[PDB]
RNA sequence: CGAGAUGGU
RNA sequence: AGGAGUGGAGCCUGCGGCUUAAUUUGACCAACACGGGAAACCUCACCCGGCCCGGACACGGACAGGAUUGACAGAUUGAUAGCUCUUUCUCGAUUCUGUGGGUGGUGGUGCAUGGCCGUUCUUAGUUGGUGGAGCGAUUUGUCUGGUUAAUUCCGAUAACGAACGAGACUCUGGCAUGCUAACUAGUUACGCGACCCCCGAGCGGUCGGCGUCCCCCAACUUCUUAGAGGGACAAGUGGCGUUCAGCCACCCGAGAUUGAGCAAUAACAGGUCUGUGAUGCCCUUAGAUGUCGGGGCUGCACGCGCGCUACACUGACUGGCUCAGCGUGUGCCUACCCUACGCCGGCAGGCGCGGGUAACCCGUUGAACCCCAUUCGUGAUGGGGAUCGGGGAUUGCAAUUAUUCCCCAUGAACGAGGAAUUCCCAGUAAGUGCGGGUCAUAAGCUUGCGUUGAUUAAGUCCCUGCCCUUUGUACACACCGCCCG
């Protein structure tokens, strides 16, 4: 199967939570739209990876610190 | 085309034994002969149809390329000095050794 | 033409006309810094764009070679008398071609030039041309009877998926020396240009970038103001 | 813990 | 674990060997239905014969009572080649002739080369700069562990910061009663109009049934076409995880792996000079290795490879009924296309007369297996259809060594195949037919499309191989190595 999330992915979405945290929240279909207004992203199939993993970002955050 | 040894080795261009090869016949200072024994060391004995035996030698261009074996038919080159000694020129196929035979060119000695 | 072709023969023949104008003025102006051509029809007329280093060359000395051309243009490809025109233009940002450089090369190498010196002197030309990398080889009877082949490379170069189609500008050629024929490759890698034509509007597709956050204030207190 | 030698291009 | 087989039979087709005037030739997992290679002539390179210059240009000679060109008739010849011999007209500075020099070649070398293609190799692999370690070749970065389809991520850390491959990307499949809007696409409805049936509350009707029967100056976009946007993220819930990175089940949903294209560094004495006005060197060049006539590439004791048809009753034969999708079409030198309808013939086929340069005409593309009814009866049989006799059409300049097609007759081996061995995980395998290429004539090949539609798995490293690490070596031409009496 295999669903691990490349380094395009997973630079993109920290680099977005450290310029627009006040912005962002638990609904991926919001995250979704605020990403592309705040960021140039070439596909829609990219932007639903990065907006997924910025959701699960958020979740991570409401609970202590993340080392990056 | 065909391979009829079986190996890794590619490596070479092949023999293309075929085609235009035009018959050859002596010249001064040369004879045919038939191969009597094989020695070790790249030489053979050989005996020629007018009935002087030899000790003869493999040409340097002739190393593992054309395999010579016994009774097999050849033609040889003869020094000017040390008349025991000699040295291979050719192999006839027996295609070939038939021709010579054909021309008149062998005495009724040599094996086909 | 009594009765009109079917589509799918005039579009494939249109290519077939392109393809044979290219060659012969490929092979005609090669010294001469040839690099393209462009056709365009008008009623009663067509218009062949050429574009090329050394313009003056493509004209000669009083428009000689224009008229020349012009005459066998119409001769060989069978258009009435007249209705065709020939324009010379200048290529922009030459450093930036593939086939100009590749020409370029063939005539220093044919000249007796050594072919490092050669091979180094268009690789720092495309780079400080304003390319974002590129590759250069040469191939056959490098010096002795047994071929050899050299890579020449700078900067960054893609080789897979769509974007080679748009971002990758690329030649091959041929020199004949005493010993039999070299052959040439060259490659160069475009820089993104978000209007104004040194290479494509569209960008890479895994470079994204985020817009920056600005002048907001952190404290507030609550007032009210009309119009 | 069956038997398993050898090598023109 | 299993399915359909292949190896056994007849025939087709590629290869070796033999035979011959010639049976032209390349290639030996990564050669053998491969050279897009289905050769009557041509193609054509091979074999037997005969004409021709299409030998630029330079220098010298010959030459306007003339350099040279062409030909009837008879003989000759495969031949109506004035090729050659006898004869005697004709043309007009264009040729002829000697020397130098060119020009052409499916001639030779792929082990002299370019370009292109295949393969190592379908896996996860590869490399600078500045810093650290060694006299040095070299090394670290590029990793103990966890995780992933992945040198993919997490993290660790004498390294830090980057480049290519992977992934992203492009095309494609499955969803939208929401948008845009159609006489080269349809539906519904009616002003209605027309044929047929009474089976229907009820008449032969307003009203019912059937329609690729016909107008709309009716309404519209569900079904067809095709442009723009939308949608899916491991996003939600429960477990397991150094609680990270991730992994398993389930809800909701058209959908929780659709299928292809493109692809790195470094190599190989891999294939191609017979794709080319890509090309070096060598060979040949007027009794030619540069055009016509005939033959061969098909020859048959024999060994091998890719395939087609079958051994029957889960069948074969004779009637009846009812359903596709992808494409092609008047050839631009080059001279040919796809076909409705009517008439003649058992059939192949023939004559007449229309449409189509194509969502418009062939065409609602009336496809095969399958479906319903009949006959045969376990018999090499009404299974199987090789081999061979006689007659009739069509292509073509020409069909004999049978081009292809039609008809009556003849009726072989073969009863599920020894040792071995190939391919395959879902609209898949296998069954079944139809387009495209090549084509004057013509698929038992190949490249695409639809239709009927399973059994067995959700794993392992045992056999054959690939990736990474530790280890040993007398190997580096690298185990198909090296070496002793």
């Amino acid at each position: 199967m295999g669903r691990v999330r490349t380094k395009t992915v997973k630079k993109a979405a920290r680099v977005i939570i450290e310029k627009y945290y006040t912005r962002l929240g638990n609904d991926f279909h919001t995250n979704k739209r605020v990403c592309e207004e705040i960021a140039i992203i070439p596909s829609k199939k990219l932007r639903n990876k990065i907006a997924g993993y910025v959701t699960h970002l958020m979740k991570r955050i409401q609970r202590g610190p993340v080392r990056g | 085309n065909k391979g009829k040894g079986g190996k890794n080795r590619r490596r070479g261009k092949n023999e293309n034994e075929s085609e235009k090869r035009e018959l050859v016949f002596k010249e001064d200072g040369q004879e045919y002969a038939q191969v009597i024994k094989m020695l070790g060391n790249g030489r053979l004995e050989a005996m020629c149809f007018d009935g002087v035996k030899r000790l003869c030698h493999i040409r340097g261009k002739l190393r593992k390329k054309v395999w010579i074996n016994t009774s097999d038919i050849i033609l040889v080159g003869l020094r000017d000095y040390q008349d025991n000694k000699a040295d291979v020129i050719l192999k006839y196929n027996a295609d070939e050794a038939r021709s010579l035979k054909a021309y008149g060119e062998l005495p009724e000695h040599a094996k086909i | 033409m009594a009765v009109q072709i079917s589509k799918k023969r005039k579009f494939v023949a249109d290519g077939i006309f392109k393809a044979e104008l290219n060659e012969f003025l490929t092979r005609e102006l090669a010294e001469d810094g040839y690099s393209g051509v462009e056709v365009r029809v008008t009623p009663t007329r067509t218009e062949i764009i050429i574009l090329a280093t050394r313009t003056q060359n493509v004209l000669g000395e009083k428009g000689r070679r224009i008229r020349e051309l012009t005459a066998v243009v119409q001769k060989r490809f069978g258009f009435p008398e007249g209705s065709v025109e020939l324009y010379a233009e200048k290529v922009a940002t030459r450093g930036l071609c593939a086939i100009a450089q590749a020409e370029s090369l063939r005539y220093k190498l044919l000249g007796g030039l050594a072919v490092r010196r050669a091979c180094y002197g268009v690789l720092r030309f495309i780079m400080e041309s304003g390319a974002k990398g590129c590759e250069v080889v040469v191939s056959g009877k490098l010096r002795g009877q047994r071929a050899k082949s050299m890579k020449f490379v700078d900067g960054l170069m893609i080789h897979s998926g769509d974007p080679v189609n748009y971002y990758v500008d690329t030649a091959v050629r041929h020199v004949l020396l005493r010993q039999g024929v070299l052959g040439i490759k060259v490659k160069i890698m475009l820089p993104w240009d978000p209007s104004g034509k040194i290479g494509p509007k569209k960008p890479l597709p895994d470079h994204v970038s985020i817009v920056e956050p600005k002048d907001e204030i952190l404290p507030t207190t609550p007032i009210s103001e009309q119009k």
